[PDB]
């Protein structure tokens, strides 16, 4: 499954629609019974197949949670330098202008598995002193988003 | 870091606004009249009206036919559908030739089309059949600020059933094409259980309709072919029907007739567009009399792309004949129909620019006395052995520790590398086929 | 042809009715 | 609005010859081939005369000499309707399908027949839509007045149609085609549209098909998508034989009647004995449609057998069968044909350049000129002028260089290439 | 109007009830050998206690082996069953050229069968299964059997029917008050449509409102139809279709032909000899014409070398315009004709013979009056003459455009000039070849 | 490692056994002699470890018993992992079924690998107790897992596909599991007494997982959806150049994105003297393509006539190849070269040879041919165990060389063994009078 699902990505970009049903001669106006058609829908409702991963993947292109940083530029050298300054064990102090920006700054940090915490002006009133005491004392918190 | 094999040194042919070939522009020496006959080739593919002419070069070993097929597909843009070929590759296992031919035909026909495709997402709060019931399901999809209930058909609520999906679960769900797709579980729903392999999602954002117009390109051959077999489908019927015949077939000539005239009647409504493609064959000598005699008709045709095709013989035979020796193995009949473009080979001194201009993309410094050695023995055996051996070089003033690539390096070079002529020296002194 | 997805409601929508007028 | 560009064959539309089957000498874009022209006024006597059948006749000469394009002219001569079909002898050769019954196809798909089907229309305005039925029941009954110019009617719909206007979203000002022995519904506009008449309209519907669909449609279930994708294949001939009954009973009772086609085959001289014989003999048939022969080979070994067969074909086949051939073109055949690209393409070519590519292309070849003509457009704009000169055409000549050129050229540089060895020679010293 | 294609001239062999061809009969003018061993055959065919015989046509072109064969076709009937075949046609690709043989051998012959079936009609209203008074302990009492009184108006009986035709009957949907059609064996199930009881029920209805057809419910009709044997053969190695869904998929299966074997060819044979026991079925031979057999491959000769051996064999009439040629599929196997002498040592040779001036005028002549086309004297005389110099086939082609030059003359008939211009604007093999030797570029 | 490999005549090498300068030594690493072809293989070797370079082929011909092969498995086995090796039979590409030409293209892909890179979070400990809540008929089962190591002891509640994964598999509290929660994987490692496992350290980690993918099967299964079984039957083929080049910007995208790296492999054909100029032609195109892997290419053959030309083409093929590629030429090898090669596959198959025996197999290897010395070393051991002793004697291979012969010695019986035996028309005296 990993590999299946990491490792399709084409789409057919042209499609007829309804030519599957005709493909097998089933719709409202055939030579086939009635309900030959209703039979074999129904059938087809009740069988199974394994094969759905490939179908779901191949029909449509999942836009997969890996390029929220594969599209940002910065976020690629933004993942190096944290690795090189968590392996030099050091934390940091990272600043901004807009706060989409630490949205989705804190969506990639989830991503990679951190355990953070922000301070901004949708933060209560309270908080702040734990927040600055938490960062000023050792602990494994080592990314402050601001 | 860099990747490159005799090529990729071409960014373009080369030219000015006036169409005169530079000496030395894009990498390129010498040609000019070749130079300028490949422009005078771009200037008749983007004027888009000429169809079914057929341009072939006329050259012998490292004449840069394919160098210039290179340049001219760099020079004609992702946009300008360049479909580069083998003469060798046509000959098909599966399906007769000419089927292959005209499907490589119509692959080179390109066309833009635009488009909109309507997108719902959200989570489904209810599954449940209308009611005194058919197979028919009502969902609804709640987003962020989007709160819509649909009634499906029942292919795509198989689909949906075959997706695993419940409520609770947040979902991407297209209208045109149908394609059922859930994102996950919502994150109000992340601490109900401690541990989940399932990951939680956000609610989709917005309202749970959106809109937005596509420009995707299309190639002809690709719409023959989507309306000519299925492609894809997640209810069962459809991979009943793509396992019902998965070899590929032919295409009749009403069905080319049916897609002109849909894509006629697609740009008469001021959507679609239609621009020419450029077929790129290697050596058209290696494929049979068969080919030639079905050219004789297909390039006759109205909506044949223009086609480049290049050679590496003169008066020979042709395949599949006996005495009907002809230049470059093409019958007359089509080299009637044939124009050419003439190149000529390189002597010293081009061949010394391009060596270093390889060179400087190759990354590697060669002293000037490496220069000169580079141009003598890269003239007397072939300019190929001095490219091949450009590397080598490099690796062994590397193993010395040096930067710059030496007379002495060259030497060693030579003396533990031998070219065609040396091999076929030494056998002839051959005590068992040495 | 006809729409896969189509706007249905809770209130006024029913599956049996199906009224257009002026 | 067909799509066309320009072309070696789009310049003709129609072959432009009179009452007395006398040829203009410059007619509808075809020029010269007085007696060419005269024999296609004559072919086509035959096809739109339809009482004979089972006839062949052959077209030879000399390359480029226009005999595909006298094929073109005939067929636009033909127009809409008239069942034509073009095809080249290599794609009959196929593994899929043996070459035999691949010609038994080609000839099958020739003829075409004629079916006259009358149909029962309702089209008008409706004004409202008003279903009765059950909220669980079911019990639909639905009613829509129905509104034209000259009418305002109720209608009580059945079953079947309100599942439809179901199944289609419609409006009160929208306006739909009825069609009782079908039920599908078509809505163009909205109030758009302005309809008209009676709503009952009792207007025919006429389809025309040749016998190849109604065979492959009878042969398999498939082969609806069969024939739509061409993976057909050694269809029974009882089936051939019931199905030529059938529309022989048709043709007496008169419901459907069949136009005999036309079948154009190209590169005979490349076709195989086996072919040779079975056009032999199904020609024979009744149902055989008029064919030409297209070769533009003479004498030479026919192939599947060592023998030097004259035209490149048996003489078994030239028997049964009548030639006509076709000749060079004098200068001024060339100055008209070229005049006829420069006005098609749109090229404004100076009166002396004219000259020039008139000598350049009577003593070379005609289409290199034709060729020349086209790359004389942008060698002209390329400085900004419209009108192309003399010095234009002379760049494209030395520019583009020609076939006797290039054999002159290879001929003192035969080491330069390969040869039939193989060998060649890339060093430039000893 | 009507269409000629170089036949219809010709109504058979047509000789005499002593078998002597007269000079001119049925489109065929002299040839008194050929028909009469043609006749000969046809006595042979009709004697229906021989089998395993064959005879081979020689001769030169535009002799008339294919209007001999059409002529024997003919006289035969559309009865008695034929088989066209070309040499070309045999070469298959899905099977060995084997099996396509024996399968055109199969069917040569033919066979009528004598058959009799119920028929029933009537309008519908009761749609109940058997309601089953009595539980008996072992039904919770329903069956998949509808019990429906046949309303016609003419009579009416309540049937306990087969869940086959029931579902047939679901799939017509029909509710009460309309038309039915019901077989007793097969369970066939076709309407005709609703009632015109019903049709002002609804102002609109895609279904067909139609009254009852006259006749009793319980009919019985009788039918003696003719079905060759390889219909039989493949319908038997390959079920022909169904509405069911099994049979759906059934021939969805396997569509495509392969090999026959022999078991169920003879089951079917023992039980064919039981019907003509019977008196069911009574047997008919058949006849199969091969076209330019020179091609043939040696394995093929090989083969039917047996095939004649084998009791089931037909026989197969045979042409052929060769001289010394070399058999195909050999390299120094060189026999007149080019067939092996193993294969023609079991045949019967003949010959066709060449004709004269006035038979060629007569052919011309009774070709003209075939495309009711209307001709001078001198004009015959010229088509004649260079008929005879040229060829038949040469003059047969162009008699057409003689017409047509006659006719935008507005002339009724052909003139000396018509045919000189067609001459003019057509030209035969000899000058085609004198034309083409002195080529500039093979002109 | 824990591979089979059994005794064969590539098995002995191992490595090319080349200094850092890249000058080999006389015996090393399997190799004996060929120090020139050694140094070019360590040339080849350093061209294909820098991967800068692509459209690389080379040439190695000259007699039989060269060692060709030899040095094709020593430079193979210094590739080692990390890197793909794809050795194809010249024969094994012609196929009636199967296009040549696309067969071909993925041959080639099949070189070019993919190395993708991705960290995965998962717990490992000693399971404690198993606790679950579940109804016989309304299901919504709620388990509980107590987890402990040397230092964490916690209890999580257990999901519906976890505790649905531990039904499935038969488990014990005292087993130790570790569960990775992305996946939901369970991975019974051990058990505790009734009995290996012992787990320490952090509850929780995180580490990295990496595929070693190659080019071809990414296009496989992006062909179509029936790519999967294709891939694992082989009854693929055809593919269409849409998805091959639309794979290929997708790679060229994603290794300028640094997702993952591309490791271009090495690509071995063999005996292409028997070949179609088809495939000359095709690979004289492949050479210049940008995602050419090296090719090694080998032949025995020198001038014949190729296939499918009537010519007698120098070397055995077209001298386009010729220009495009360069040549490594081996020589023979001297009596003391090939004695210490039977030394070191002896060595290698560990047979006892006495001196005088083993210097007479290599005056007679020399006299006739290696080949036979390297099977007659291995029968001398079944000829001396019969014997009941590991050494071999000169009796011992001497009676080996009796009763076995060589080719050159069989033909020369043949030669006067001709009648005894039908002819080329098959005439033959199959009586004795
Ligand atoms: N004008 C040029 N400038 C730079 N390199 C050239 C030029 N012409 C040819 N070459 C080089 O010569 C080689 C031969 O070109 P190509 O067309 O691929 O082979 P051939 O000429 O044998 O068909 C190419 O690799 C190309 O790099
Ligand atoms: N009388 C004519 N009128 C118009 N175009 C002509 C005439 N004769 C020749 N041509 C041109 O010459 C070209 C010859 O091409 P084609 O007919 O394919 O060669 P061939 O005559 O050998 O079959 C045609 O494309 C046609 O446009
Ligand atoms: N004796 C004859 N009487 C009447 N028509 C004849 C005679 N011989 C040949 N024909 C004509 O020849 C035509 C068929 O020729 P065919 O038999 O196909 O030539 P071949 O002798 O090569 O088989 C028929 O249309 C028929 O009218
Ligand atoms: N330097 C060497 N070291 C070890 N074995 C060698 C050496 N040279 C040759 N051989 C042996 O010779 C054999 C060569 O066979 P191969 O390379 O397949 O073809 P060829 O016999 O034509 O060289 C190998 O099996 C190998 O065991
Ligand atoms: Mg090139
Ligand atoms: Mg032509
Ligand atoms: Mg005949
Ligand atoms: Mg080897």
């Amino acid at each position: 499954r990993k590999i299946i699902d990491t490792f399709a990505v084409l789409t057919p970009s042209a499609v007829s629609l309804d030519m599957r049903k005709l493909a097998l001669g089933l719709n409202d106006d055939s030579s086939v019974g009635e309900n030959t058609r209703l039979k074999v829908m129904q059938n087809c409702f009740e069988v199974s197949n394994p094969l759905h991963q490939l179908q779901t993947k191949l029909t449509i292109a999942f836009p997969d949670k890996s390029l929220l940083q594969y599209d940002c530029g910065k976020l690629q050298k933004l993942a190096i330098l944290l690795q090189q300054l968590k392996d030099n064990g050091h934390r940091a102090l990272i600043f901004t202008q807009m706060t989409k920006v630490l949205d989705v700054l804190e969506q990639f940090l989830n991503y990679h598995g951190y355990l953070y915490m922000r301070l901004d002006g949708a933060t209560k009133i309270e908080d702040r002193q734990i927040l600055t005491e938490r960062f000023n004392t050792d602990s494994r918190i080592t990314v402050f988003i601001l | 870091v860099t990747r490159t094999a005799a090529h990729t040194h071409i960014k373009g042919l080369g030219l000015d606004e006036s169409g005169v070939a530079k000496r030395v522009e894009g990498g390129f020496v010498g040609q000019i009249e070749a130079r300028e006959a490949c422009g005078v080739i771009v200037d008749l593919i983007k004027a888009k009206k000429m169809s079914g002419r057929a341009i072939l070069l006329a050259g012998g070993p490292s004449t840069g036919k394919t160098a210039l097929a290179l340049a001219i597909s760099q020079e004609l843009g992702p946009k300008v559908p360049f479909c580069p070929l083998v003469g060798s590759e046509l000959y098909s296992v599966e399906v007769k030739k000419t089927e292959t031919l005209m499907e490589n035909f119509r692959r080179a026909i390109g066309l833009r089309i635009k488009e909109t495709k309507e997108v719902y997402e959200g989570e489904v709060t209810e599954l449940t059949p209308e009611d005194k019931t058919i197979s028919h399901v009502i969902v609804g999809l709640k987003s962020a600020k989007g709160t819509k209930t649909l009634r499906l058909d029942p292919t795509i609520y198989e689909s949906i059933q075959r997706e695993k999906v419940s409520i609770g679960d947040v979902i991407y769900i297209e209208a045109n094409t149908g394609a059922v797709k859930r994102v996950g579980r919502s994150d109000a729903y992340a601490t109900e259980f401690d541990l989940e392999t399932e990951e939680y999602v956000p609610l989709p954002k917005g309202e749970v309709h959106k809109k937005k117009e596509i420009v995707q390109d299309v190639t002809l051959h690709d719409l023959d072919v989507a309306n000519a077999r299925p492609q894809g489908g997640q209810d069962v019927i459809s991979m009943m029907g793509q396992l019902l015949k998965p070899k590929k077939t032919e295409i009749t000539e009403k069905l080319r007739q049916e897609v002109n005239k849909v894509v006629a009647k697609y740009i008469d409504q001021g959507v679609a567009e239609l621009i020419p493609g450029v077929l790129f064959i290697d050596e058209v000598n290696m494929l049979d009399i068969e080919i030639f005699t079905y050219l004789n008709k297909a390039l006759e045709s109205n909506i044949a792309p223009v086609v480049v095709l290049a050679s590496n013989r003169g008066m020979t035979t042709v395949r599949g004949t006996e005495d009907v020796i002809s230049p470059h193995g093409v019958p007359p009949d089509l080299i009637d129909r044939l124009l050419i473009v003439r190149t000529l080979p390189y002597d010293k001194d081009e061949i010394r620019t391009i060596i270093e201009r390889r060179a400087t993309v190759e990354r590697l410094q060669v002293e000037s006395s490496a220069l000169d050695l580079l141009a003598t023995m890269g003239t007397e055996t072939s300019l190929r052995y001095a490219l091949q051996l450009l590397a080598p070089c490099g690796i062994l003033a590397q193993t010395s520790n040096r930067k710059e690539i030496v007379v002495n390096d060259v030497n060693e070079a030579k003396l533990l590398f031998l070219d065609a002529k040396r091999s076929t020296k030494i056998l002839e002194t051959s005590a068992n086929y040495l | 042809m006809k729409a896969l997805v189509e706007e249905i409601d809770k209130k006024t929508y029913n599956p049996d009715i199906y009224f257009t007028s002026l | 609005k067909s799509l066309s560009l320009i072309a070696a064959h789009s310049h003709i539309t129609g072959l432009g010859l009179d009452e007395n089957l006398q040829p203009r000498p410059t007619s509808e874009g075809m020029v010269g081939q007085l007696q060419a022209r005269r024999a296609a006024g004559v072919i086509l006597k035959m096809v739109q005369n339809g009482t004979i059948a089972g006839r062949a006749v052959l077209v030879a000469g000399p390359p480029s000499t226009g005999k595909t394009a006298l094929a073109m002219g005939v067929s636009q001569s033909l127009g809409k309707d008239v069942p034509f079909t073009a095809i080249a002898g290599s794609e009959i050769f196929s593994l899929e399908l043996s070459k035999t019954e691949a010609l038994t196809q080609a000839f099958r798909k020739s003829i075409g027949i004629k079916i006259k089907e009358e149909t029962e229309l309702i089209e008008g305005e409706v004004v409202e839509i008003q279903i009765d039925r059950s909220i669980t029941g079911g019990h639909k009954q639905g009613k829509l007045t129905i509104k034209t110019t000259d009418m305002e009617t109720i209608y009580e719909l059945g079953n079947k149609m309100i599942d439809g206007l179901t199944k289609e979203k419609v409006l009160a000002g929208d306006v739909i085609s009825i069609d009782k022995a079908s039920g599908k519904i078509t809505k163009l506009g909205r109030s758009v549209q302005c309809p008209e008449g009676e709503l009952q309209k009792r207007k025919t519907v006429v389809h025309t098909v040749s016998l190849h669909e109604i065979d492959v449609i009878n042969s398999r279930t498939q082969g609806f998508l069969a024939l739509f994708t061409g993976d057909t294949g050694e269809i029974r001939s009882e089936v051939r034989d019931q199905i030529n009954t059938k529309v022989a009973e048709w043709k007496e009772e008169g419901k459907a009647e069949i136009v005999p086609g036309v079948l154009f085959i190209d590169e005979v001289h490349m076709l195989d004995i086996e072919c040779f014989s079975f056009i032999n003999r199904a020609l024979e048939d009744e149902f055989a449609p008029i064919v030409m022969m297209a070769t533009n080979r003479g004498v030479s070994k026919t192939r599947g057998t060592n023998y030097k067969s004259p035209h490149g074909l048996p003489l078994d086949l030239l028997d049964r069968s009548i030639i006509i051939t076709t000749k060079s073109y004098n200068e001024q055949e060339i100055k008209t044909i070229l005049s006829i690209r420069a006005q098609e393409e749109e090229v404004e070519l100076s009166s002396d350049a004219l000259d020039l590519l008139t000598k350049t292309g009577v003593e070379t070849s005609l289409r290199y000129s034709s060729n020349l003509i086209s790359v004389a457009q942008q060698i002209a704009m390329k400085r900004k002028n419209n009108t192309v000169e003399v010095e234009d055409v002379k760049r494209a000549y030395l520019l583009f260089l020609d076939s006797a050129r290039s054999v002159k050229y290879v001929q003192e540089n035969e080491s330069q290439y390969i040869d039939d060895q193989g060998n060649v020679q890339i060093s430039i010293a000893k």
